[PDB]
């Protein structure tokens, strides 16, 4: 059985450095939040960037932190007019017994606006 | 005696405010605003990233203490980056220009 | 082990009310179809909207039906020229032993055209 | 527990025949690579096509090879300027005990450029 | 004691890799990534141009030798630009923060 | 002995002209062009703003005097900013490179 | 009675820093030019930016120099093809007895081309 | 001598009814705020609408409240990327002796974000 | 105290000659209508051209009639769909004691449609 | 018995939440969402405008008291508009359907 | 005696067909087409959503029975929503116009 | 008699600094490659930039290296879809007796892809 | 001394095969026309394709006929409204003593319309 | 040996008459300037027009002055934003012994801005 | 007595300036501005081209001398083209209007 | 005897109607339509601008009186501009063609 | 003695060839090219339209006969429009320039 971990972080500009540095922060905080020791606990990781972020692949930042054998996938997020701009969303598929109520999901920077509940 | 002070600011408004005050107040001769910085640093034992701007302040050892205070007053950060780099040698004329335009003066009772 | 449940529903216009109401119908029919008791059976739920649907996030409708602790993710579906317009597709990752042949996949409204088999 | 299998293949043109024939090649090579006997070993399969590929749905090719009961989902991949053009990426969610180090990921045609490690 | 080190990197991945690693490994308290550099230099007795990025590393002398090795390990160039500029004076509290976050 | 010279130029043409010349003429081993600088300064007792570019020149103290003259000749400003920052320490073989390519 | 003061300054690029720094220069030179001691002498200040300047609001720079209680207003200037690019124009409505001939209007940078008389 | 009165109000959609109803609200609140008894106290009134508001002329709403003999003027506001969307700004040129410190400027709806000082 | 004078004139085409000639007509008729003898009676003059008028600056026409010391400002008018095309609107800020009821506002050519009352 | 209840909601999320709940909870047989309303009303002795949506709830008299409570529970407003309009006459079969899907 | 009849139709073609017919056949004096309704309702013990349009028919109690039949004939639904709301009071002249154009 | 010298260089971005610095590199490599001592050996030099390079004129870089008396000409290169992006191509018309086989043509950066033979 | 040889050929469609085959025809006919035995007689060869030809580089065909050591250059031709569509123009710079009157210039297919004199 | 002659002229509008007249002016001033007696002294003549000039072919003007046996070629010039608009550039490849320093290059109209040295 | 004066001007501003002044100054009754002229003429023994605009000035022989002076004052050219064409015959009423508006 | 008549018309429809009629009614041999005129003139002692078109009518003195009447009939203006300019000399053959086609 | 000759050409190639030639060959001092003429005329007893360009030739009566011949040689039309309009009066200096540049 698998438990998904959700994550969202916002960048101030569409620069590769910005995108890479922010996805590293989110990815690690997500793992830290759930006390995931090994990357082997990850079935795969899916990413979604907003339409206003095209300068870099977030998957390249996961490899910077050494997630080589972790399967990665990124896609374009729905361009809802008036939605929070420049948002990198993460869905990590984690192999765990952990209850739904016990998974910790990370919303960083202005992305806190996304889940205040 | 003449030195290049580095100041990292969070925004263009902060950059322009701090930049103008320093020159306008005779605390520095020139300020260069280098935009689009991506800053990686330690914040509460966790490595975090932020978007900033770099100020290259053309000043002198004399102006530095007041500059330090003034920048602190105008900067939104609790601990702002105010670091002076020494000018080893330079364009004689330029350094003069720097001396003409940098200096907050004294009172001899 | 995980079993994916597929769903598709079509909307007549790109209005938030339309998108929200339709995704609620699909989501519930998918759960009804496989008799899903709690949402704890859901590892995560992925959505894809066609290019002609941008007024609302389907994940927000999931929350209207209390899918708060379920990880949700939406992305832009491939704009194949002449494909079925205004389609909200769902891929629910369900934690189950159920055989592949025993999972019931829901295709509602004009989305019935998508799987007539 | 689930292990994601990654695949990438490049097509020379945006033609349905091209897209369909290439996704069939990738899909089967991915299964052959991991010695997957039945499609029942697959939780679901996610696909991403680059912005320069819109003539066909890769999910339709999976159906040509008889993956009808297999849940499929496709999305638009991030248009990173200067990235490898015309790439069909696959993320197969495989129900297995297999270690992370023991999964074989398939990068075909110019997509070999994508993972030389 | 405190220095500002300059590192010129060929790409944003190199910039982010090096930057994160130095801060994470407590080899630097802060790294500034300055993008869009156009570098003109001598390569095998011929003047050549390349697109780069500048790293402004906030560290100390004591940290420098390990930083040097680490940067070398992470940098794709055989002979990378790692040059330390002395901090003449500064914000007392900032320099304290820098020293604290370099361990 | 090895220094990082800062030169502020009004345009990319000035930048590329000065940058290429210094490197070509063995007055410097490397030049970094940092674009889009917004410079606030005092010009005739009034605070004025200008758009500029920053040059980060990798040279030696020995080259500096000739560099100073050459920059003056190529620079459109009457009083150009030519200010050298000392290199406290650095990646040694790179510093050799700088010294080898500054004749 | 009111007397309008006109100002024009050109920027080399569309950057907030550039726009802010240039408007500050113009605003102050306009006040210096007419020996305006207090901002209370200003009824209101109107600004116009050319179509090629959208990175910042000139009114935000007036606030940097402490014109909070001064009413400010900015609008899009007419895009005459071949007109001087990147121009920030100011119309300060000044409460004064000063004759029309005695008001000094400031045209800075390439904006000198705008009023050579 | 003239004193400018500033106002700002946001609308949720670009509909004539919305624009008209919101400008009426702002205009009256501005006059109420400064205790302006007659419209004859107004030299003229300038308006600026954001690029995302084109369905109606705010000057037409001033006429609904009977400002016929009041000179009105509307212009397009600077499209600063990421600025507050759908904002109707007003600059009323008021013939008064009132000090700068004594004029009350009205910021309604999400336009409160515009002047929190 | 100041009184605003309103004008409006329509041009048949977007030609500099047309724009220049029409504004002079309008400008002079506004002064003639209110019996303004000197240009010194003008605090400043604001202009607004419709989106379909970009060939010339109306301010350049005021200078042809000798309004050099008069502060001029032009801006783009709101492109309300179906509004009167090719309209040059003028707001002259006139330093006068004249009552609101006693100012004469000029609406020329098809711009008569704008104020039939 | 059957009435048409009018409810004004601030958003589409509120509309769809309230609408779905009443129908799902068998408190309504049908709810119609009328979008794009511009509402002018008195709020603290001042006339104000807000953007809203209208709900047309097909329910019975018998159903109204519980509906009232439920709508209150789901509505973000302190005093929500819940007003019942009587159905004078109608399609015999439709009114039967309405009564059937209520309770 | 005078009523406002509510009819929910599935499309604009249905709306215009039904609307024109009623007015033309002197069964109603006026019909208002309110578009873009998102309707949530119970269909075979399951809550379903569908896109419809609202018709506001200005008619009399006397016309209603024939109107009911006619609407049924023109409506694609098996059980169409035809519900009459009573007019408590109104513009004397308008109600006269309504009665005049319904016969 | 004349012999043409071919060159190609790629830039990473469309910045004036990048274009200028790269054309200087190519221009000299080309000369140094053939042992060109004086610029007087050049009849003229023609340049072609790809569609994605518009920030600077390559002829201006030739002047930076002192080719004032050398006739220069630049033109738009054919936008073949799938061709190497951001390429500055040079055709130097060199007054020489040198055989065709003895001229050395320079292909720098990713432009090496252009002549691997 | 150099003599330019002019050639023009039209293609029916924008296909690489068409462009390549047609440029080969023109190139050879030009050489045949002037009895040029060796490609060593060519200083360089410049090409221009019309805006409606983007599928291939004409230089790549010169290479098919073995002009590897021949310097080649192509650029976009002026899109004069109503000019002859799909035209490949060639300017071969030929090292010869031949008089201007003795050079034979080749105009093939509908490109005969280009020089009927 | 060949020496290239450069020329540049600006036109006020994109009209065939304008383009024609201007190119005739420049070509002749180029020849007179270098005292070229015979058009047989010309190897070939290349022209480049800016993107804002498409109404006529400059080669047609060369023929008006009798350059029929002269090989001509025109191409689109690099559209550098903000560069001098509406410019006709000429590169005449002239068969001469003349030193580089002794060739006279002609810049007419606002094209004087192009070479003030 | 009544003539059509041709004046070639360098710009739109020059045209509107000259044309309005003449009419306003009762020097002409009507001026027609013909745009987009491409003028070819001899300049310092060299055939040159310039974009110009044509003015068709309806005036009288009596106004001509003052018109000549006025045009000279307003025209940027040292030797402006001011050439009068005689009106052989015409619309009686029009020529009356022309004479009336030339005082 | 042969003249060039100038007629200013408010529109292209007026221009083409008048032009064609004259050529068709053998009142002229040729008419040239010059578009894009911006005419500044005196209308009721006030300087006003219009944006008209010019007709260049190739006719004879003998045709002129009928032409005058006809133009008046087709022209919307009360007092239209109909002014004849004399042809001093010309292409012998052209003038013959003009006289031939004016009957 | 000084005249304004009107020439209608079919194109700009012709308009420029003719214009330049006349001025260059000292047959005129100045030629104005008025483009975009829509020309309605009689061609073999049928009214036809063409797109032409008007030439306004500033020449002398003395030039006229060669001008006539030269225009004929360069003009594609069998019977070209070459019609001279007399200059009644003018700018003394301009007419001098015209006479000077017509030899």
């Amino acid at each position: 059985m698998v438990r998904g971990i959700r994550g969202a972080i916002t960048v101030e500009e569409d620069t590769p450095a910005a995108i890479l540095a922010a996805t590293i922060e989110l990815l690690l905080k997500m793992l830290e939040a759930n006390g995931i020791q090994s990357y082997e606990e990850l079935a795969a990781v899916i990413f979604t960037v907003t339409e206003d972020l095209t300068s870099a692949f977030p998957a390249e930042a996961a490899r910077l932190i050494g997630m080589h054998r972790v399967p990665l996938l990124s896609a374009r997020e729905v361009p809802v007019p008036g939605s929070l701009p420049r948002v990198i969303r993460v869905l990590a598929l984690w192999n765990t017994d952990t209850p739904q109520d016990r998974v910790r999901h990370v919303y960083l920077n202005e992305a806190v606006r996304l889940r205040p509940d | 005696m003449e030195e290049v002070v580095l100041i990292t600011v969070p925004s263009a408004l902060v950059a322009v405010k701090i930049a103008h005050a320093l020159v306008e107040e005779r605390l520095a001769a020139c300020v260069n605003i280098v935009p689009g910085l991506t800053s990686i640093y330690r914040e509460e034992g966790s490595v975090v990233s932020d978007h900033e701007l770099l100020l290259l302040v053309k000043t002198t050892t004399d102006a530095f203490p007041k500059l330090k205070e003034r920048v602190k007053e105008l900067h939104p950060y609790e601990v702002p980056e105010i670091v002076a780099l020494p000018i080893a040698e330079g364009n004689r004329e330029y350094l003069d220009w720097l001396r003409e335009n940098t200096g907050l003066e004294h009172h001899h009772h």
